[PDB]
C-alpha cells in the first residue's frame, strides 16, 4: 500500500499535499495538508514518543503537540502540526539580551513540566519509567571507555577517579524526588517560541529521568554564555522548586546539576573526540567546529563544576585534558557561528 | 542523537 493511501487511511481523509520535511535515521517526518488548508505531522517509521504525547496530553498550560493516530503496526504516527519560531531562528537572529525573556521562559516552562510531572511519572509505560536505570547500568561500563578514550589522547586519569567514578554512578541511579518526566532530547530545533508560550517537539528519547538530564540542554550541551545559562538555571529552580521540596535544598539541588554535568562532559566526550583527536574537517554541528566545540565543551564543564564546589579527580582529569588539547589544537574554544551575535570568546 | 551524534559503531 503507497504511504499516501496508508496516511488516507489513518487520518480518515486524504491530504492534498505531502511534504517531506525532515529525514532522520530513524523516521521521516512529513508535512501533511488537507484540502482546507490544516495540516498534521505524520511521522513514518522504517519508540516513545506517542506514548509520551499520551502522557502529556493532559498537562498544562500545553507544552507539547497533542496525538492524533498511530497506525496497528505502529509504523506511522500523526500529532499535532504546532507553529512557532524555533529556537534556532530565534538564536541566529537575537543579541543576549534579547534571547534572555525567551530562554527564561523556555526554562520556566520544563521547570513547571518536570514538577507536575514528578508524581505522575509512574504512569509512563515500564520501559520508559526504566531508562534512568538503564542509563546508571551503562555508566558503568563508560568509565572503562573514558580511560581508554584519555589514553588515546595522551592523558591518564588522575588518581583516585575510579573511586569517584562509583560514586557518580551511584548518584546517577538515585534520582530519588527528582526523578521524572524527561523529554531526553532537547535543542534549538525542537522548541518552539509561540505566540501562546513555549512548546517542545520530538519526543523520541522521553524517558523517566532526573529533572536535571534535560537541563543540561543549556548547561552543557548548547554553548549559551554563562550570562545566559545562569539566568535559565536560576529561573528553571524557582518553576521546579514550586512542586518539589527537594528543589528548594540549595546543597541537593547543587549536587544534582553537577552530577548530571559530569555525566554530560564524560559520556559526550565518547561521542567524537577519537575523530577530533585526528584532526580532519569536522563539525560537531553545522556551523560549530569539532575542535572548538569540545574545547568549550572542556572549558565549560571545568569551570562551572568548580564553581558548583567540584573539587576531586574527575574535575582533575578533565582539567588535565584541557591543558593538553589546548596545547596540541591550534583551535581555541568558541561559539558557533550565527549565534547571538558577535559574543566574546569563551 | 540528531545538538549532537554519537559514532553509534
Amino acid at each position: 500500500v503507497p504511504l499516501e493511501d496508508q496516511i488516507g487511511a489513518l487520518l480518515g481523509e486524504h491530504p492534498r499535499q505531502i511534504v517531506p520535511l525532515h529525514a532522520g535515521r530513524r523516521a521521516q517526518v512529513l508535512r501533511c495538508h488537507f484540502q482546507d488548508g490544516h495540516s498534521v505531522i505524520v511521522k513514518s517509521f522504517t519508540r516513545g514518543e506517542w506514548d509520551a504525547l499520551r502522557f502529556l496530553a493532559a498537562h498544562v498550560p500545553a507544552i507539547a503537540p497533542r496525538p492524533l493516530a498511530r497506525s496497528k503496526d505502529r509504523r506511522l504516527v500523526a500529532m499535532e502540526d504546532l507553529r512557532g519560531e524555533t529556537l534556532a531562528r530565534l538564536l541566529e537572529r537575537e543579541s543576549e539580551a534579547g534571547a534572555r525573556r525567551p530562554l527564561v521562559r523556555i526554562a520556566d516552562a520544563l521547570g513547571h513540566l518536570h514538577g507536575a510531572q514528578a508524581p505522575r511519572v509512574d504512569g509512563l509505560p515500564r520501559a520508559l519509567r526504566d531508562e534512568y536505570r538503564k542509563q546508571a547500568d551503562e555508566c558503568v561500563a563508560l568509565r572503562g571507555k573514558v580511560r581508554a578514550l584519555l589514553g588515546r589522547a595522551g592523558v591518564e586519569p588522575t588518581p583516585g577517579f575510579d573511586g569517584a567514578w562509583l560514586e557518580l554512578v551511584e548518584r546517577m541511579g538515585s534520582p530519588g524526588p527528582f526523578l521524572t518526566f524527561t523529554h531526553g532530547d532537547l535543542a534549538p530545533s525542537n522548541v518552539l517560541l509561540t505566540d501562546d508560550g513555549p512548546r517542545l517537539l520530538d519526543f523520541e528519547y522521553t524517558g523517566a529521568r532526573s529533572a536535571l538530564y534535560d537541563v543540561m540542554f543549556w548547561e552543557a550541551v548548547v554553548p549559551f554564555p554563562r550570562s545566559l545559562a545562569r539566568p535559565m538555571t536560576q529561573a528553571y529552580r524557582r518553576a521546579l522548586a514550586s512542586h518539589l521540596p527537594a528543589a528548594r535544598d540549595d546543597a541537593r539541588f547543587r549536587r544534582e546539576l553537577l552530577t548530571l554535568k559530569t555525566h554530560r562532559f564524560f559520556w559526550w566526550l565518547t561521542f567524537r573526540l577519537d575523530e577530533a583527536l585526528a584532526g580532519g574537517d569536522a563539525h560537531w554541528v553545522p556551523g560549530w567546529r569539532l575542535r572548538p566545540a569540545y574545547l568549550f565543551y572542556l572549558q565549560n564543564y571545568v569551570s562551572t563544576a568548580r564553581r558548583l564546589g567540584a573539587r576531586g579527580p574527575l574535575l582533575k582529569t578533565a582539567q588535565a585534558l584541557s591543558s593538553r588539547l589546548r596545547r596540541g589544537w591550534k583551535e581555541r574554544a568558541g561559539y558557533p557561528d550565527h549565534f547571538l551575535g558577535k559574543l566574546k570568546p569563551p | 542523537h540528531x545538538f549532537g551524534v554519537s559514532v553509534l559503531s
